[PDB]
């Protein structure tokens, strides 16, 4: 293992470099989307139309 | 800069060396190794150095056997583990205004096409 | 050292327009590039002027054009000059391509210039469509509806591209807005590509009708070729002014002076005349995807020419077979245009199919065979002369 | 009947211009890796397209949950 | 018109449908081609009934 | 790449040569480069390394004569005329003064085109 | 000054890249001494006659194109008639 | 520094890899969000549906 194996796998040839870049970008987009969704959902409690639905229309 | 770039490019190209080049170089090295000893002074100096550094004077049979083992894949492995994208030490003297800086020089030792 | 060779910008002007070695025996067929540049400049200026009175929408474009015609000061000159210059552009383009094809100018060392010219031709064709689709008359509406529907032939994302281009579900306000926005931008890209064309050409110089090296005899461009182009410029002006002042709607079909009614389908849906042969090639093949593939190939085949000429000579000046077959191909092109223009009747289908077959055979079978035959005949006769 | 008769171990292989089968066999991994990288880039640059989202991304398990719409009865008019 | 995109006339033609006078192709009250060089039947868009009205598309 | 004329294949059979001689004569008359006094070998392209090297291995008198021929042809083409019927290139002077040198250069280049592809069969 | 460019085939005045020349003599006359339009009609007429005679048949045989045009138009008109549908 | 070269090279390349990943994600997002404007606008999507009374004919 050590640190030479990491260089041998991804950081050895440019072709094996761009593919790693693209895959990491694809995963990072999903990760950041999940993070921002969670933080925005936690920020607003009792302030969105989905959480004020029963008060108004459920009573008709 | 062109000379340095081409030299380092040919250095880096050894990772994909063919089989005819290796055989030609092996023959040339086998010829030139024992062809530079003509005078008695040269032979004595060679004996002294060979015994001083290693500890024995290798017979020509041993040299031929060691050279024969070399194949193109060993050359590729050594060039990949020693030359491919590794640190270099340079030294310039004279009119070197046209010699570019260190990073640009080093960038040529590893080809980007592969 | 004189000023013109010292200052940067003046040196840039001098190296391309004043002091530039040229072959000393180039005929009158080498002036069409200057005519193309003049026509492009005229189009740019006239379009910039016309954009100050045009409103790009379904319910206001035709009325805006009419107001331009009969209410704006000297608007008829503007509209007629724009249309007639756009028509003359394709005539001069075809003459330029013919000159490049007849004398074998695609061979080395001028391949990059040929490729850049092909790209410019494609861009010009695309630009023409958006320009003519703006007035929103009957033929513009129906031809745009037919042509933009061809994007559905691609496998996958088929109708999605058509919907994205249309900006809705049918030809309406958004697609006219898109077309007006795009028609302004493309000519600038064309000008940049023309600059690239010239800078790629200048590195090796022009050819000559003889086809041999012209490095032995050269003359500067400044006094000689700046006055040989004036005659062509004045002749083009006298040609275009007659059209603009005595027959402004010359190349214009009768169905191009009516509002775009989306309920009455016209008898014939045809594009402008200069795009007719490609339309005929598209309509020849019964299949759909094959039709668009062949239509694209009919213009993309000009990139395969350099690797199809097995001739020791460079040109058709000393090629007896080439002179015959070139005019045969030109006649076939004219026949293709005529067939595409007219109705898709009984005999016309057969005639168009045969013409398309010949058009695609000329580029792929005839050229190598006759070049090889000419080389073989000349070599044999020369070899059998001493004994 | 041999190039360099004294050394019959050598031979000449078909070639166009430095294009030989021995060199051709060596560049195959580079072409495969470049093709994979190009495919991955094209994939990553088009993942919000509705057709791709509903055809390729959605059916895959553990990833389709994120790539699915979450609009209740409050939806398109 | 699936034939050449002309406008027929309803109830025109002895089959009680749509008759296309551009070339002379008649349809029936069920929109099925039976006379003329028209190649296919006529298409119907999707819908879903609601109340006493209808939504098309 | 390069012209692929197959006259050598035809010359194997004397029947074809005898049949095709008049056609070749008519074709060479029709091509009409002799009207300008040029030799056939002045029309080949010179823009690659091989031809540029071959032109440097010509005798001096041949190069000077070629320069004069090309200059005269260009001067004739400027004013749209041809040489009179007495100054046309005779068949005796229409020989191959460039083919052997180009062939030698191509053979030298082809010679090298083999050592690099050399492999060891073991 | 700037850089050493690639391999081209034009150079400039002086170094035009042509071959070495020897024994060439060239004469001319000032444009203000020669009479313009001298020997124009005769030379132009002779050149046009020669060009028509030699490259005429390469273009003339636009010959079958007009015939096929006329035949196609006539046959298409005939087939769209009363007796053509019999 | 006190280390072996491979560690330093790997550390140097990791930062560039993260750079490329984040930049590619951002570029894809902005490209899609700027080319989505050409799609069917929300105004046109409202008029796609049509309502007709079934009992009025
Ligand atoms: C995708 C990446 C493509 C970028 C090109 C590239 O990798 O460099 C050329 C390089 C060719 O050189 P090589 O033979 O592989 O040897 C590399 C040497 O270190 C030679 O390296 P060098 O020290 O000579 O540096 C060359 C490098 C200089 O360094 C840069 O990256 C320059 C950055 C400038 C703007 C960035 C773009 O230049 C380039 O990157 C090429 C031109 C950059 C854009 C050209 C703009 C107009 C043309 C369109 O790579 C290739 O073209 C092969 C394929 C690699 C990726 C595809
Ligand atoms: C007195 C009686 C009549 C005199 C009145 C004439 C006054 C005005 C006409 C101007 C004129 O003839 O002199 C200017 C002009 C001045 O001479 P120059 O430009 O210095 O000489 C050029 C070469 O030296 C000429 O070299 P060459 O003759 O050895 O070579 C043959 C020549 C042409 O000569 C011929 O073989 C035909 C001329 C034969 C005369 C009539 C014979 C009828 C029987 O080759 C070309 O120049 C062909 C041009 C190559 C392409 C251009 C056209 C292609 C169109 C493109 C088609 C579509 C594009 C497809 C690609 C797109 C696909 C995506 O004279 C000519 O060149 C005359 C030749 C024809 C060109 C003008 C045609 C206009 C109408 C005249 C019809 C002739 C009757
Ligand atoms: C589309 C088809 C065409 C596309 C492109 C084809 C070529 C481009 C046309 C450019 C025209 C260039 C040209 O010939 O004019 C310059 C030409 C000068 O050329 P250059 O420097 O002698 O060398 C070229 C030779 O023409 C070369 O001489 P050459 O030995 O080869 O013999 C050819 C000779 C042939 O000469 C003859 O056989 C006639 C002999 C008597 C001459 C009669 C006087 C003509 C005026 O050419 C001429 O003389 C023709 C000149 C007539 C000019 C025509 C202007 C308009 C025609 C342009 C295209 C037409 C297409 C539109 C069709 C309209 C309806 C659809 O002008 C003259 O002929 C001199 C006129 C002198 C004016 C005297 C009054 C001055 C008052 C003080
Ligand atoms: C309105 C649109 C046209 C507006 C006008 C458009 C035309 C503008 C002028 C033409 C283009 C500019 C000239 C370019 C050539 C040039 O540089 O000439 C300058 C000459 C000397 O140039 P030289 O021949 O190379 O000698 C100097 C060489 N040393 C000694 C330095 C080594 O020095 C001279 O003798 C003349 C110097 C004049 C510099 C230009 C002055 C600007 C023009 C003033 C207005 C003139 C009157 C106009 C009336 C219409
Ligand atoms: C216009 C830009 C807008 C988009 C911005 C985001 C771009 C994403 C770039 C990702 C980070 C770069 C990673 C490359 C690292 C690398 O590989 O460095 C290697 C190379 C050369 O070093 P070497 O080989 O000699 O090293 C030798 C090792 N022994 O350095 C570079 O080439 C730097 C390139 C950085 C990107 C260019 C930025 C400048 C453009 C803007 C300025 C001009 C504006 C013109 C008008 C638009
Ligand atoms: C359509 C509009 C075009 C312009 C309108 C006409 C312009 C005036 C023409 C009438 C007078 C001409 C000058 C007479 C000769 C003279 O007096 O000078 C002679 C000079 C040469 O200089 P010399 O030192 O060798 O002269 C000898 C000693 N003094 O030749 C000229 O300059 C030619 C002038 C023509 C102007 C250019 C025309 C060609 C345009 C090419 C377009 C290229 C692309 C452009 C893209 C925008
Ligand atoms: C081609 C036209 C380009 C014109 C140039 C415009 C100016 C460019 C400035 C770029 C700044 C970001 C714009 C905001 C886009 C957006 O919308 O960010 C919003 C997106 C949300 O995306 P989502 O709605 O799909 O989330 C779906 C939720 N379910 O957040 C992100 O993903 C974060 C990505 C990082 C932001 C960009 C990082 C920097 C990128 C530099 C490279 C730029 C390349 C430009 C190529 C031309
Ligand atoms: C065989 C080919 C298969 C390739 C498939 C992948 C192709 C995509 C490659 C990169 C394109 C990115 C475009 C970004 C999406 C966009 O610009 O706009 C996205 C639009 C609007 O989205 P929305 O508003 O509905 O949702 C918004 C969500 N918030 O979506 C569509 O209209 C689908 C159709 C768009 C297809 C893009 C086509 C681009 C040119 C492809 C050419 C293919 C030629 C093939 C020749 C054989
Ligand atoms: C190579 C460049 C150009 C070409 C080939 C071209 C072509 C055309 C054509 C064929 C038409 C149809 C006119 C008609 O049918 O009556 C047209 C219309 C139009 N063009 Fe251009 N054009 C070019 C440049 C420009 C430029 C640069 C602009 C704006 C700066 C422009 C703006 C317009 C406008 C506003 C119209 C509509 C006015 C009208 O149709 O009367 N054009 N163009
Ligand atoms: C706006 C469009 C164009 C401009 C401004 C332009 C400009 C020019 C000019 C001024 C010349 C010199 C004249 C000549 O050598 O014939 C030239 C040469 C040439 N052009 Fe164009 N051109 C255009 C379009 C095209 C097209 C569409 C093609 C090919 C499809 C093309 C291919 C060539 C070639 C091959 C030459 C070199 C001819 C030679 O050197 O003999 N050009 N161009
Ligand atoms: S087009 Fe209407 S039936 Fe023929």
């Amino acid at each position: 293992m050590a640190s030479s194996t990491i260089y041998n796998i991804f950081f050895r040839r440019n072709s094996s470099f761009y593919a790693t870049i693209f895959v990491s970008a694809f995963f990072a987009k999903i990760g950041f989307d999940v993070f921002t969704d969670s933080v925005w959902k936690r920020a607003n409690a009792g302030l969105t139309w989905d959480e004020v639905k029963p008060r108004f229309l459920n009573k008709d | 800069d062109d000379l340095v770039h081409f030299t380092l490019q040919n250095w880096a190209r050894l990772t994909v060396a063919t089989r005819a080049e290796v055989e030609r170089a092996k023959a040339q090295l086998r010829a030139s190794l024992l062809l530079s000893l003509d005078s008695t002074t040269a032979i004595a100096e060679d004996i002294g150095r060979q015994l001083l550094t290693t500890g024995r004077r290798m017979s020509p049979q041993e040299v031929d056997l060691r050279i024969g083992q070399i194949t193109e894949k060993d050359v590729a492995r050594v060039a990949s583990e020693m030359i491919w994208d590794k640190d270099i030490a340079v030294s310039a003297v004279g009119s070197i205004e046209g010699l570019l800086d260190y990073n640009r020089i080093r960038s040529s030792i590893s080809m980007n096409r592969w | 050292m004189k000023i013109l060779k010292s200052n940067p910008f003046l040196a840039l002007a001098n190296n391309y327009m004043i002091d530039a070695p040229e072959p000393s025996n180039i005929s009158y067929f080498w002036n069409f590039g200057s005519l193309l540049a003049c026509v492009l400049v005229i189009q740019i200026v006239i379009g910039i002027l016309l954009a100050c009175f045009y409103i790009p929408n379904m319910d206001l474009a035709f009325l805006s054009v009419e107001r331009i015609v009969r209410d704006v000061n000297y608007g008829f000159l503007l509209r007629a000059f724009h249309a007639n210059g756009a028509s003359f552009f394709f005539i001069f383009l075809y003459l330029h391509i013919g000159r490049g094809l007849y004398y074998g100018s695609y061979k080395y060392p001028r391949t990059m210039t040929w490729n850049i010219g092909v790209i410019i031709f494609l861009l010009t064709i695309i630009t023409a469509f958006l320009g003519y689709c703006l007035p929103a008359n009957q033929m513009s509406f129906w031809g745009a509806t037919v042509i933009t529907n061809l994007l559905s032939a691609v496998p996958f994302i088929g109708d999605d591209l058509v919907h994205l281009l249309w900006g809705g579900f049918s030809v309406s306000n958004p697609t006219l807005n898109r077309f007006f926005s795009l028609h302004y931008l493309m000519p600038f890209v064309i000008a940049a590509l023309s600059v690239m064309h010239l800078i790629a050409l200048h590195t090796n110089g022009s050819s000559n009708p003889l086809g041999v090296t012209a490095n032995m005899d050269r003359i500067p461009m400044n006094p000689y070729y700046l006055i040989k182009d004036l005659i062509t410029i004045f002749i083009f002006l006298i040609g275009i002014n007659y059209m603009a002042f005595y027959n402004p709607y010359g190349f214009m079909e009768p169905d191009c002076a009516l509002p775009a009614d989306p309920l009455k389908t016209p008898m014939s849906i045809v594009p402008e005349w200069y795009l007719l042969p490609f339309y005929a090639i598209l309509r020849a093949i019964p299949n759909f995807q094959l039709g668009v593939i062949a239509m694209l190939l009919s213009i993309l085949v000009l990139l395969l020419l350099p690797l199809l000429d097995f001739s020791a000579i460079r040109g058709n000046s000393f090629n007896p077979f080439g002179k015959f077959f070139f005019w045969t191909f030109v006649a076939d092109f004219v026949i293709l245009a005529w067939i595409g223009g007219s109705h898709p009747e009984n005999v016309f289908i057969t005639i168009g199919a045969i013409a398309t077959i010949f058009y695609f055979s000329y580029f792929f079978i005839l050229i190598p065979v006759y070049t090889i035959l000419g080389n073989t005949l000349i070599d044999l006769n020369l070899s059998s002369i001493k004994r | 009947i041999s190039f360099f008769p004294n050394k019959p171990m050598y031979h000449v292989q078909p070639h166009i211009s430095f294009i030989t089968p021995e060199r051709t066999m060596k560049t195959i991994p580079a072409f495969s890796r470049w093709a994979f990288a190009a495919v991955a880039g094209v994939f990553v640059f088009a993942m919000q397209v509705p057709k791709v989202k509903t055809t390729i991304l959605q059916p895959i398990a553990f990833i389709g949950d994120h790539f699915k719409d979450k609009t209740p009865e409050e939806d398109k008019w | 018109c699936t034939h050449l995109g002309c406008v027929p006339i309803g109830e025109a033609g002895d089959y009680g449908g749509w008759f296309c006078p551009c070339h002379g192709s008649h349809y029936d009250i069920s929109g099925r081609i039976r006379r003329g060089p028209a190649p296919l039947n006529l298409a119907i868009p999707a819908y879903t009934f609601e109340g006493s009205k209808i939504i098309i598309g | 790449m390069k012209p692929v004329s197959l006259a050598k294949y035809i010359q194997k059979s004397p029947f074809l040569t005898k049949l095709l001689l008049p056609i070749s004569n008519a074709y060479v008359h029709l091509s009409g480069y002799r009207k300008y006094g040029l030799r056939y070998d002045d029309l080949m392209l010179e823009e690659n390394d091989d031809t540029q090297k071959a032109l440097s291995r010509l005798p001096k008198m041949e190069s000077y004569d070629r320069v004069y021929r090309i200059r005269r042809a260009m001067q004739l083409s400027i004013e749209n005329k041809i040489l009179p019927k007495s100054e046309w290139t005779k068949p005796e002077e229409d020989y191959h003064y460039l083919r052997p040198v180009l062939a030698e250069v191509i053979a030298e280049r082809k010679e090298r085109e083999a050592f690099d592809a050399l492999i060891v069969k073991k | 000054g700037g850089a050493a460019g690639g391999k081209t085939y034009l150079g400039w005045w002086g170094h035009l890249g042509g071959p070495k020349q020897k024994g060439i003599i060239t004469y001319s006359l000032s444009p203000f001494q020669q009479r313009p339009m001298a020997g124009f009609f005769k030379t132009s007429t002779q050149n046009m006659f020669r060009r028509v005679m030699t490259e005429g048949l390469y273009v003339a045989i636009f010959g079958i194109a007009y015939y096929i045009y006329c035949w196609g138009k006539e046959r298409n008109e005939f087939l769209n008639s009363k007796h053509g549908r019999h | 520094t006190k280390s072996t070269g491979d560690r330093s090279r790997v550390i140097s390349y990791a930062m560039v890899g993260t750079m490329g990943a984040l930049t590619a994600a951002g570029a894809q997002a902005t490209v899609h969000d700027f080319l989505a404007s050409w799609s069917a606008s929300a105004d046109v999507l409202a008029m796609s549906k049509a309502e007709v009374d079934l009992s009025k004919i």
